[PDB]
RNA sequence: CGGUAGGGGAGCGUUCCGUGUUAGGGAGAAACGCGUGCGUGAGCCGCGUUGGACGAAGCGGAAGCGAGAAUGUCGGCUUGAGUAACGCAAACAUUGGUGAGAAUCCAAUGCCCCGAAAACCUAAGGGUUCCUCCGCAAGGUUCGUCCACGGAGGGUGAGU
RNA sequence: AGGGUGAAAAGAACCCCCAUCGGGGAGUGAAAAGAACAUGAAACCGUAAGCUCUCAAGCAGUGGGAGGGGGACCAGACC
């Protein structure tokens, strides 16, 4: 229940006082987009060109993001998953930083036409094990594909994901669907740049 | 057996902590009880 | 000077009986209650630290009444601690030639009892006002009202302590 | 006198009134009026205005390090030896001069590009401990290591206009 | 386990348990009052109304049995007489219980069984 | 003459305990472990000032990196660096890295003079 | 100008003595607590809403002179843990009573156990534990109004 | 094995909680130093206030520092 005694009233509205005082006289937030070298204003703040720059809170923030899609028909699995990474990660934006997430979402669409070379289809193997023993459990590839097929494209990607906290809460940014159709369309996709050569396969 | 270590400081604090919550819900009940004596209507139970 | 001086009676039993985690276990419940609740539940209590500390509270309402003129129906148990007191130790035979030490533990108590209502013609009063009223009322009074004004609890209740010395609306 | 007063009043009478404190003297000023605006002013200041500084930035090599040094500001480098507290030094070494309007790309330098700066102090770095240490090999060296340091003031960046500029212009 | 194992044993053997109700009962038509544990009333609701309803047909048959069961004479006979006509009308349970604050010694919860 | 060792212990001691404020556990308590954890302090502090000036080229490289790959299909940090050394530029890393982040324009002039010359 | 065994050089500190019945010190010494202070470090210098009477610097001297390790050692306090146990499987129950407080102290009524003892008496031993009044800190494996416990006051009589 | 209340027992009348012990006032005293009484470190036991932990793998630190808080006078710093 909400009181609305005297008290929380009293206790909100100076609560927003010192949040309005310490907001007026903190340092603007400019957000890199043509962001010239520094504002009047920053001019007066701590030393931010001689050190090395480091993303303050309203950069990351999640609601900004890039959005791709990949449309993984005749791609090949391997050598997409890299460039998926690539993104997810950051590491092609100039303000990546290794301890931060700067990434994109990335959404993989038709999961089931993904191609992979040579005799993989049947000899790849995915293995997973229960924790008993004798508790080894595998499949070929192309059991699992016709199973439960995004798993084969998020197995691959978090490979090259790093492991550890922010490895995680990366992972939960790849979004698999095994049709040729996402529920995403209000998030206004943009299509995932490939500078690869090898990575479309032709028959 | 015995204790190949001794017990942390903070985890004991916490074996211990779960040890007093028993006291909370031992006073739900005196409290629970004390308004039932405090209106003289119970036929089921008696005081002297 | 502090709120301490105004609202508190201070009370401790020596040397109880009681081991000092036994004694924590009640203690525990009766911290933040209001006097009467904190009465009734301890008459009821099965454990047996109860019925000391039943005494010491006892007491220390009946000081906060006689001594410092306070009312009993505004008394909470506003701290409540206990620290360890002197262990007696004794040495008994084991099986084998070995002994053991039992250790009697004693306790002592402290009850801080501490009135509501004290305070609360500024306390409601400063409530009334709305963050900038306020400090316009402040802007007239010498730096001695100002002082006398806002001794009150009211700077920690609403946790406004270190942003009036940053309005330079104080001395330290 | 009112703080002798409020204070005898809560020490001899236990219990305190408002109407002892505060008197029924003071309404407070209404909260439209030129009374108010003055106080609240007082204690709630509007962050002032930015004080002017040239839009203009430099990238300057001082004991073999490169600063990016915009003018009023203080950086930090190797002490400068023979450099006195107000000492007005010319930096000689730049590499890049950035305006908004336009950047000059030296190579490697911009030539007859000059930065006139004042050494305020000189000064020993914050003391960081050099430890030696080998475990079961029973040897360990405490040594401190203050660095000598010089604090300078940028004033400004001058004689660049001549130099070829480029820009980028869509 | 027990399913369906109706008995009250109170934590004694079975001989101490026989001879701890027949002495609470003959307490029980004795004092007409009696306070002990929650746990022996309940257990000792069930040889009380024995006795009254073995009381209330009254025949030497029956009165034998009851003298086997309590221990002193004299309450079994008062009893027989008393029986008719306090409980006449009454078809079945004959005792209340009001329990009470737990007992300082153990904390045991305790109780009052009366003969109603 | 009887010397008790009095004092000159626990300065010592006492003053250790003042670097191992905020360990967590007994690291900030017992003074034998403390004496130890102070040491490893020490130790990964001079560790990694050196690991330090590693990891910032790290950084930087990684950055410029990714900040010229925008601009050609086939360009790199490698070829980058090669052409601002062909051309004689004395900016390091830390600098173009800056530059990078903070005056991105700064850095497409930059790469048009480059090419420019190596036009 | 890496460094173990190991050798050499340069220092810091502790208590005491000389200078000295020093400078300074109830206008707060030693000590204790703190530091945006200074040292390559051992440490120094400064500061105190602690503390309550001593005692620097300099230039010298002397050692019971520096601790984290000795299954060292003496005290203190933890962990195990509110866990194991509470010393026979003769068995207790209720009503009164005393009392601030009773599963445990007193009385009554039942019930149960020993009875070639778990009865009564005497040797040895113990040494006042015996009795009355008072007490409930410690002891009593819980409790305690009670006690072989504590405090006072008594008590042992021979020609056989 | 068990030393140091104060200069002096002036060792706390009286009231309250109150079966005693123990305490809170008043009074004594330069100070309560209150009899388990002089300086009173550490372990250990807590109480309050600031920030923070319930998808997490770790000799617990360190270099980088998101967000939040605090005492400043070189407010770009410190904690
Ligand atoms: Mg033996
Ligand atoms: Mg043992
Ligand atoms: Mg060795
Ligand atoms: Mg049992
Ligand atoms: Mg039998
Ligand atoms: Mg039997
Ligand atoms: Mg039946
Ligand atoms: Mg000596
Ligand atoms: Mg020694
Ligand atoms: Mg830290
Ligand atoms: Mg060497
Ligand atoms: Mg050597
Ligand atoms: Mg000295
Ligand atoms: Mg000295
Ligand atoms: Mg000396
Ligand atoms: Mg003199
Ligand atoms: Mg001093
Ligand atoms: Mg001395
Ligand atoms: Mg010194
Ligand atoms: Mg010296
Ligand atoms: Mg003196
Ligand atoms: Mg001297
Ligand atoms: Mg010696
Ligand atoms: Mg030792
Ligand atoms: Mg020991
Ligand atoms: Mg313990
Ligand atoms: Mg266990
Ligand atoms: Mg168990
Ligand atoms: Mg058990
Ligand atoms: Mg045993
Ligand atoms: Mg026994
Ligand atoms: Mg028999
Ligand atoms: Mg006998
Ligand atoms: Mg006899
Ligand atoms: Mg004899
Ligand atoms: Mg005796
Ligand atoms: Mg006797
Ligand atoms: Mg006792
Ligand atoms: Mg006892
Ligand atoms: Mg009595
Ligand atoms: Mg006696
Ligand atoms: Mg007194
Ligand atoms: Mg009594
Ligand atoms: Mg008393
Ligand atoms: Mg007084
Ligand atoms: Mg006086
Ligand atoms: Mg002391
Ligand atoms: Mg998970
Ligand atoms: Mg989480
Ligand atoms: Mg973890």
């Amino acid at each position: 229940r909400k009181s609305t005694s005297a008290s929380t009233k009293c206790t909100e509205e100076w609560r927003q006082l010192k949040e309005a005082v310490k907001k007026e006289f903190a340092i603007p937030h400019v957000p890199l987009d043509q962001r010239w070298m520094f504002t009047l204003e920053e001019a007066t703040g701590p030393d931010i060109w001689n050190t090395t720059w480091y993303p303050k809170s309203a950069d990351h923030v999640p609601t900004d993001k890039k959005w791709y899609v990949v449309d993984a028909t005749d791609l090949i699995l391997g050598r997409m998953a890299s460039t998926i990474a690539i993104h997810i990660r950051g590491k092609n934006l100039a303000s990546y930083t290794p301890s931060v997430d700067m990434g994109a979402f990335v959404i993989v669409v038709n999961a089931d036409k993904v191609a992979v070379s040579g005799k993989k289809r049947t000899q790849k193997l995915y293995r997973r094990h229960s924790g008993r023993p004798g508790g080894l459990k595998e499949e070929t590839f192309d059991q699992l594909q016709k199973r439960i097929p995004e798993r084969i494209i998020e197995h691959a990607v978090r490979g090259m994901l790093p492991k550890g906290r922010l490895g995680r809460y990366l992972f939960n940014h790849l979004k698999v669907y095994k049709g040729a159709e996402h529920p995403h369309q209000a998030q206004q996709p943009i299509d995932l740049p490939l500078r690869d050569k090898r990575i479309r396969v032709e028959k | 057996a015995v204790p190949k270590k001794r017990t942390s400081i903070y985890k004991k604090r916490i074996r211990k902590n779960i040890w007093k919550k028993k006291g909370y819900w031992a006073a739900l009940k005196a409290f629970s009880l004390a308004k039932s004596l405090s209106t003289g209507n119970s036929k089921s139970f008696f005081v002297r | 000077p502090e709120p301490g001086k105004c609202d508190e009676i201070t009370t401790r039993g020596y040397s109880i009986s009681m081991s000092v985690d036994k004694a924590r276990r009640v203690i525990d419940q009766i911290r933040g209650r209001s006097y009467a609740e904190t009465l009734m539940i301890l008459e009821l209590m099965p454990y047996r630290a109860c019925y000391p500390i039943f005494k010491l509270i006892y007491s220390a309402a009946a000081n906060a009444s006689h001594n410092k003129q306070f009312n009993k129906a505004n008394l909470i148990i506003s701290k409540a601690e206990v620290n360890k007191g002197i262990t007696l130790k004794k040495v008994k035979p084991r099986a084998r030639g070995r002994s053991y030490m039992i250790k009697r533990p004693t306790c002592h108590i402290t009850i801080v009892l501490r009135d509501i209502t004290h305070f609360d013609s500024y306390d409601k009063f400063l409530e009334s006002l709305t963050p900038k009223k306020l400090i316009a009322l402040l802007g007239l009074m010498s730096t001695g009202r100002r002082r006398e004004l806002l001794c009150g609890r009211f700077r920690e209740n609403h946790k406004i302590k270190s942003f009036l010395y940053k309005i330079a609306l104080f001395k330290r | 006198l009112k703080a002798e007063f409020e204070e005898f009043q809560r020490p001899p009478n236990q219990k305190p009134q408002l109407s002892d404190v505060l008197p029924d003297d003071f309404q407070a000023p209404e909260p439209g009026t030129p009374e108010y605006n003055d106080i609240i002013n007082q204690f709630l200041p509007k962050k002032g205005p930015p004080p002017p500084r040239e839009e203009i930035f430099a990238v300057v090599v001082i004991g073999s390090r490169q600063y990016i040094v915009i003018p009023g500001r203080w950086i930090y480098t190797q002490r400068l030896k023979g450099a006195t507290v107000n000492d007005k030094i010319v930096l000689n070494k730049v590499l890049l001069v950035g305006t908004k309007a336009s950047t000059y790309i030296g190579t490697p330098i911009v030539t007859n590009a000059a930065v006139h700066a004042v050494v305020e102090e000189q000064l020993l770095d914050d003391k960081v401990i050099v430890f030696k240490y080998k475990k079961k090999k029973n040897y360990r060296r405490n040594i401190g290591h203050r660095q000598p340091i010089t604090r300078i003031k940028i004033t400004g960046i001058t004689g660049y206009e001549d130099y070829p500029a480029s820009t980028l212009e869509a | 386990m027990k399913h369906g194992r109706k008995i009250h044993r109170l934590s004694r053997p079975a001989d101490q348990r026989r001879a701890l109700l027949r002495g609470l009962t003959t307490q029980l038509l004795k004092h007409g009052r009696i306070k002990t544990t929650r746990a022996k009333a309940s257990a000792m609701r069930k040889y009380v109304d024995k006795m009254i309803t073995l009381a209330k047909e009254g025949s030497l048959h029956k009165r034998r049995q009851a003298l086997g069961f309590i221990y002193e004479k004299q309450i079994v006979h008062a009893l027989f007489a008393e029986v008719p006509e306090r409980y006449g009308d009454r078809n079945g349970g004959y005792t209340r219980i009001i329990r009470t604050l737990p007992r300082r010694g153990d904390n045991a919860p305790m109780a009052y069984i009366e003969l109603v | 003459t009887r010397v008790k060792r009095g004092y000159i212990a626990r300065r010592r001691r006492k003053k250790i305990r003042f670097f191992a404020s905020s360990f967590r556990g007994a690291h900030s308590r017992l003074t034998r472990t403390i004496a130890q954890q102070k040491i490893r302090a020490l130790v990964s502090a001079h560790r990694d000032r050196d690991r330090q000036k590693r990891d910032f080229r790290r950084l930087w490289i990684t950055r410029i990196n990714a900040a010229i790959r925008e601009r050609g299909v086939y360009y790199n940090y490698s070829k980058f660096i090669h052409d601002l050394y062909k051309r004689q530029l004395l900016l390091n890393r830390k600098i173009l890295a800056q530059i990078a982040i903070l005056n991105p324009n700064c850095i497409y002039m930059i790469y048009n003079e480059i090419i420019k010359k190596e036009d």
